[PDB]
């Protein structure tokens, strides 16, 4: 309708990741690693990746053990394509493992023209009275993964947003090396 | 004879208990040098390879019982003359990520130990190496790879005639493994941050020495072009103000000899250095025995009108910087009969009565040492 829903909680900006400059062309797409702040393109793409260093990020980049729910934004920009051109397509998947016999926990589809605004949230959660340790070989735990996929590095240009439900709780320090300045 | 094998109690999920004795699962060895400095590793490993070539009373019920609900407690033997002295802490981490920092605002965070040799003569520790359940085992502390280090914090007031080597004797506890788990409230009673406020050297002399830190300790420990950041600091940075009753750690780290009087009190940003009416402000004299080494310093509510932010933009300055800061004076003189300098280390041990304000959108610099 001509009438959106207010948001209101703050979300924080955590990754961004450009598509490769012109000429590329060629289908691509780029994975995030939701919980320890990663962004991996596909293959050998040049795509542009940035990671910003907010509470958020510097929380789940350190907490060992987590849980609870976090609700996550995801903007997809935005060049200065002729709508009537537009041809461009958003696929997004969250996954718990890049190995190919793991399936999709979840999958969004955007054709949105100039640019898009996806909303969803997710759960994580372990064994160990609740919480989860981001790929550590105990119990086989894995992190969160955001695979996103673009039809036209072209007309697409993505930016991930994140914000911890107050149910969220963590334990246990990481020893992370130093965080370079954006 | 003949005999009911399966009724035998061989089904024992009891977890390791007794006599310290027979509670004993691992001692390993940390080589000083006598020519160490400050952030000098010790000492870096995993906590479970503690146990490698290990032959004590609990070596294996450590590694076989798949489930333990005490503790594991940590002593640490050392001892050097009081002509000198230094501070080693020792640390235990869920993890890590790759050439991960080893400064001791890093490295401490969760749980540690930080003492003095030239004051101890031994120093021990409890922790609870699953942070967030009631109970662990030899097999979760392997694969959820937990670390341990020890680490220089101060290097040697006056070096030892040669090297020491510290002894370090792990066994287990009958304390009962509560958790410690943060959490979103925006009232708590008690949250631990063990921050590394720092470091603060103060040169012998008949100066005015004067050193501050901000209680803005959101943001992280400003390193080069890049920051040092560890899961409690990250953890207090989600809330944009606050306030509450601090509790500070504060450590001798250099040897009996080197002595000086040091006043604390917080105030801000607009008192400049070679000001003798520091005094005026509520403060606390904290001098040590040469026994002595640690002091806890109380700050209650009434000590701040409202609360403050988390973090401020770096560029900043004193004058400009409207958040509390606490100081430490050298009240009368540094000195001793020996050269060095006088080391005090401070931590921030936790809040009390904690209040969270509003949600902090974050910035990305982080404060400087």
């Amino acid at each position: 309708g001509p009438v959106c829903a207010e948001a209101s909680d703050v979300y924080s900006p955590c990754m961004i990741a450009s598509t490769p400059p012109a000429p590329f062309s060629d289908v691509t797409a780029v994975t995030f690693d939701l919980i320890n702040g990663k962004i991996t393109p596909v293959g050998d793409d040049n795509w542009n990746t940035h990671i910003y260093n907010p509470p958020i990020m510097n929380v789940l980049r350190t907490a060992a053990w987590k849980s609870g729910t976090i609700h996550v934004q995801l903007n997809v920009r935005g060049a200065g394509v002729k709508r009537a051109d537009w041809d461009g397509q958003v696929f997004v998947y969250l996954r718990q493992s890049m190995n190919p016999e793991s399936y999709d926990a979840r999958t969004f589809v955007i054709s949105q023209p100039g640019s898009a605004m996806l909303n969803f949230s997710f759960d994580i959660i372990g064994p160990n009275s609740g919480f989860e340790f981001a790929e550590s070989p105990w119990a086989n735990q894995t992190t969160w993964y955001l695979e996103c996929v673009a039809t036209n590095p072209r007309q697409i240009q993505f930016e991930v947003n994140m914000r911890f439900d107050p149910n969220f709780r963590v334990a246990g320090n990481i020893l992370m090396p130093p965080f370079p300045l954006s | 004879m003949e005999q009911n094998l399966f009724a035998l109690s061989l089904d024992d999920t009891s977890s390791v208990r007794g006599s310290l004795l027979d509670t004993k699962f691992a001692q390993t060895r940390v080589l000083l040098s006598k020519a160490m400095a400050g952030g000098d590793v010790l000492l870096d490993e995993y906590l479970y390879d503690v146990v490698n070539g290990q032959d004590f009373r609990a070596t294996v019920a450590f590694l076989r019982t798949h489930v333990i609900t005490g503790k594991i407690k940590v002593t640490a033997t050392t001892n050097i003359s009081d002509n000198s002295g230094c501070c080693l802490m020792l640390a235990i981490n869920s993890g890590v990520r790759g050439k991960y920092s080893t400064d001791v605002y890093t490295i401490c965070s969760q749980d540690s130990m930080t003492w003095n040799p030239g004051c101890k003569k031994n120093f021990s520790f409890t922790f609870n190496p699953n942070p967030c359940g009631d109970s662990w085992s030899a097999e979760m502390i392997s694969r959820s790879r937990v670390r341990m280090t020890v680490i220089c914090v101060s290097g040697w007031t006056l070096s030892p005639t040669t090297d020491v080597i510290a002894k370090l004797d792990w066994s287990i506890v009958n304390e009962k493994c509560e958790p410690t788990i943060y959490h979103l409230a925006d009232c708590q009673n008690w949250l631990p941050l063990n921050r590394w406020m720092g470091k603060l050297t103060f040169p012998q002399g008949v100066t005015s020495e004067v050193r501050r830190m901000p209680l803005s300790i959101g943001g992280g420990a400003g390193a080069t072009q890049a920051f040092l950041a560890n899961m409690p600091n990250s953890w207090i940075s989600m809330w944009r103000y606050f306030r509450g009753e601090l509790h500070f750690e504060v450590t001798k780290m250099s040897s009996p000899y080197i002595k000086a009087t040091v006043t604390f009190l917080i105030a801000f940003g607009n008192l400049s250095d070679a000001f003798g009416f520091y005094e005026s402000f509520p403060h606390r004299i904290v001098q040590f025995a040469e026994v002595e080494e640690k002091c806890t310093l109380v700050f209650s509510q009434q000590e701040f009108v409202t609360a403050w932010s988390t973090q401020v933009n770096p560029r900043t300055t004193l004058e400009a910087d409207g958040c509390p800061y606490l100081y430490a004076i050298i009240h009368d003189s540094t000195t001793g009969t020996i050269s060095g300098d006088f080391n005090l280390g401070v931590k921030l041990v936790g809040i009390k009565d904690f209040c969270g304000i509003g949600s902090n959108p974050g910035i990305d610099g982080s404060r400087l040492l």
